[PDB]
């Protein structure tokens, strides 16, 4: 399997700098041209930059020319995107994409047969704030319970249940930007009523931008 | 399935890629944890096909012909006499196809 | 430079329907047209390359057709998991461009929501704010009305809604409505209720609690 | 000379029609073999399909043959003992230009 | 491995009849068109007849039309050539040939990817005669066998039942003024193994059912 | 109907030489031209099909080229085993025809024959005829002179020669000369000799025997 893993996305002040990295595996990285594609929140896909198999040639989207630098270290099987003079238009999820392995890597006009998971870059002058996790306790067939993750910045917040053991019936809602300028979301799960005082339900909230990790036990009051 | 089926196997067995309209190159794939250790995988040379005048025709496409093959994977790692049968997909060559321009 | 226009920008179809998305380029791209499928909160996946070729693992129901300026992606028989945004992309000339995307939603039978109410935790109340949450669980269609009533007085401008993306198995939505009050305003009143109006409900459902019970 | 090993057998497109050198897959079944069923390609024509849909005899369809490994029952009808055998199979067809030069 | 094995070739009087047979193996015989190709002694290859995969269509060389009939039995995986009103032009080695297996059998214009060993048909009014085998005794030493006065061709000679192949020279037969053939088969062996190793030539003339194993010893 | 003419009808080349055989058709066969190799006393073997394609197992030194009416088979570096007759064949139209063939012989260094004489067996003499055999073994070139002498009298019209086909390893020939006399004529003389004259011999070699010794 081909695997592309990105890191480096975070909150960066306007005019600042951030470096994206993409670790590649499952193919001869040095044989293929690599690219960065971005997607602004709620918008379409947009090609950003391309670098040839041995870094001798680079190509950029007009809006990022002179501000971004695409680089690669074939020995470490990794692709980089140095972003400078960051603006609002640069807030997006950035993906690293690879060409198909069954075509010669000398063909420039190849499509993106493999993409990374994506790393979010948020360009804002607002400050980082960790979330406050509160239980959404069930009341006295099927019962519902959850976690309210309030007042955090920037996105994202990941929520799992019982360390990933509980996946069936989980609904983690999209975050809402409150009038305060901070984000908030709820994550719920429907469980059988018979297992209320028997099974323990714990939500695991992780907000990597503020290094916040909370494991909240949700019990009926 | 969900049960291991082990068998005994005796291992002692008893240039068109250039003239093709969808030409290709073979690349060596070497894996010490596999039998066969060397597999030659084809990569298409172009997106189009070579026309009668020798140029690339982008109205037709070169596409890889992929086949599923059996290989033996060392289990445990570095074992000289025990393997697990594995099915992998390989590119054998390229063919020239017409795009669908219908309904 | 090469502009790609997809049509439609969104569509809703029942399971089993034949869906067609077009992509028109302002100049010819010959056969260098590709399609991608992007599921909510996931990276795009390559579906079709070079007009009509499916990558291994792509179901037979997806097929691509076209030439030069007019291209089409067809899903012969729509499945619940086909909920996604589809993008066309040309690699014929620099810069490589994408279509604006086509969002594909599933049309389904009507399902009534399961309504749940949650009072604010005592831990949150200690910080000076009260958040009351109303959950509408696994319903269809997405259109639903939630009204908050504090001692039978209808609230306005003090709540926020959040909707999940359509489930890839049963094609249903889930919604959370959150009523935010100050701790002082919360302690003033007793009955907190959320009235849900939906196509699947014969009469609106009210879930409520008494503050301190 | 005999090198016997253990093998755990529990493992963890429309090109044929759109190709200018089209082909048909024919089922090859052998109960004394693993895999029992192998699909072998046979070229449909000697020429290649031209842009107008007809057979062009100025180009040729030729089979793409690969060597594959198979397990042959040894002794016959044995469910747990085999000999590794290498056979040549046709995977599909490609279109080639004849050499018309020195 | 594709294998085609012919039989039936022999001496036949002018105006007579003979049926040639070709046993096929290693492929799906019923999927392919089959053909007979002949070669007159010291001449080139000449296509004789073709029959389609399920015997529904037959094609013949002009000179054999009406005299020869090509047939097949797909159940017995065999091809036949019924030859009638035989003439001098029909004296030839007859081969059965099959098409390549990696092409559809519905393609009529396929080449001959596989051929049988060949079966000799001799059209003559002369009579069959078995050969006499005499030793060519040594005096590196050379020894052999003289296979004299036989008709028709061919004669096969092996040494020590095929165990001795190195240094063997079996000469082409010569037609003597008598109208009978004669040939010699020789072998060079080390002089040290003269009174130690036994050398025996195995002569087989199938047309007369003659099989002779002659021991060649120094006198 | 379609006539194929090969050129040349025979050729001799040294090991390592590039050999070329042409085949000309009187009407176009497009690409339905094939080549076969036939070794002495063996069935033909397919070398090339459809102008230029070698069958699996055919050495790289063999290549075919051509179009319509002019075709060529090339052996880039002749090897001793390439001694054979090569035939072209067209399958474009009925009836399928072959070229007349091209015999390929190997040019080699001069090798002198080893000469052996064999008296007639007593078993043959009992039947009334005497056959005296002279063997010329493993020599090159094929041109050799054998003269039979009985009590020094040169014989004529009472002997027959037979030559093997060129060896596929050392490219040599072997020859047998057989002197046939009646038993009565055989018993009239004492000395039976065969005098061999060949390019590889400094002086002619005579092998002889005395009858009944
Ligand atoms: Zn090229
Ligand atoms: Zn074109
Ligand atoms: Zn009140
Ligand atoms: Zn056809
Ligand atoms: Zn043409
Ligand atoms: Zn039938």
């Amino acid at each position: 399997e081909v695997q592309l893993v990105e890191s480096g996305g975070g909150l960066v002040q306007p005019g600042g700098s951030l470096r994206l990295s993409c670790a590649a595996s499952g193919f001869t990285f040095s044989d293929y041209n690599m690219a960065w594609v971005r997607q602004a929140p709620g918008k379409g896909l947009e090609w950003v930059a391309t670098i040839t198999y041995e870094g001798r040639n680079t190509y950029y989207r007009d809006s990022v020319k002179g501000r971004f630098t695409i680089s690669r270290d074939n020995a470490k099987n990794s692709l980089y995107l140095q972003m400078n003079s960051l603006r609002a238009e640069d807030t997006a999820v950035y993906y690293c994409a690879s060409p198909p392995q069954y075509y010669e890597g000398s063909i420039y006009r190849l499509w993106f047969a493999h993409w990374g998971q994506g790393t979010l870059v948020t360009v804002s002058s607002a400050s980082t704030k960790g979330p406050s996790v509160f239980p959404l306790a069930p009341s006295s067939g099927t019962a519902a319970l959850g976690c309210l993750v309030k007042d955090y910045f920037p996105e994202p917040v990941t929520v799992s249940w019982n360390s990933g053991a509980l996946t069936s019936g989980v609904h983690t809602f999209p975050a809402v930007l409150q009038s305060s300028g901070l984000y908030s979301l709820s994550s719920v799960v429907t469980v059988p009523s018979s297992s209320l005082g028997t099974q323990t339900y714990i939500c695991n909230v992780n907000h990597k931008p503020s290094n916040t990790k909370v494991d909240k036990k949700v019990e009926p009051k | 399935k969900n049960f291991p089926r082990t068998v005994m196997v005796n291992l002692n067995i008893h240039d068109y890629y250039n003239r093709s309209t969808s030409p290709w190159n073979l690349h060596r794939n070497e894996d010490p944890e596999r039998y066969p250790s060397v597999i030659w995988e084809a990569k298409c040379r172009h997106l189009g096909c070579i026309n009668a005048d020798g140029n690339v025709d982008y109205h037709m496409n070169s596409v890889p012909i992929q086949q599923e093959i059996l290989v033996l994977r060392r289990e445990p790692p570095h074992s000289p006499n025990s393997f697990r049968l594995e099915k992998i997909l390989v590119s054998v060559g390229c063919t020239c196809v017409t795009p669908i321009v219908h309904h | 430079a090469i502009q790609l226009t997809q049509s439609p920008s969104s569509l809703s179809a029942s399971v089993g329907d034949r869906v067609t998305i077009t992509c028109r380029a302002d100049e010819s791209v010959r056969t260098l047209m590709h399609w991608y499928q992007q599921k909510p909160g996931k990276a795009p996946k390559l579906l079709i390359y070079l007009v009509s070729n499916s990558e291994i693992g792509v179901p037979d129901r997806f097929s691509g057709s076209g030439s030069g300026t007019d291209f089409r992606l067809t899903i012969s028989s729509l499945q619940p998991e086909d909920f996604a945004t589809y993008y066309c992309q040309q690699t014929w000339s620099d810069p490589w461009t994408f279509g604006q995307g086509t969002k594909v939603e599933i049309k389904r039978t009507v399902a009534a929501p399961s309504v749940f109410i949650f009072p604010p935790s005592d831990e949150q109340l200690k910080s000076g704010t009260a958040s009351v949450v109303c959950l509408l669980n696994n319903f269809y269609p997405r259109e639903a009305k939630v009204q908050w009533k504090v001692d039978n007085a209808l609230q306005s401008g003090n709540s926020q809604e959040s909707v999940t993306e359509q489930d890839s198995k049963d094609s249903t939505y889930s919604l959370s409505s959150t009523l935010t009050l100050s701790k002082a305003d919360y302690e003033k009143h007793k009955v907190y209720a959320c009235e849900v109006t939906h196509q699947g409900l014969s009469s609106p459902v009210t879930k409520s609690f008494n503050r301190g019970e």
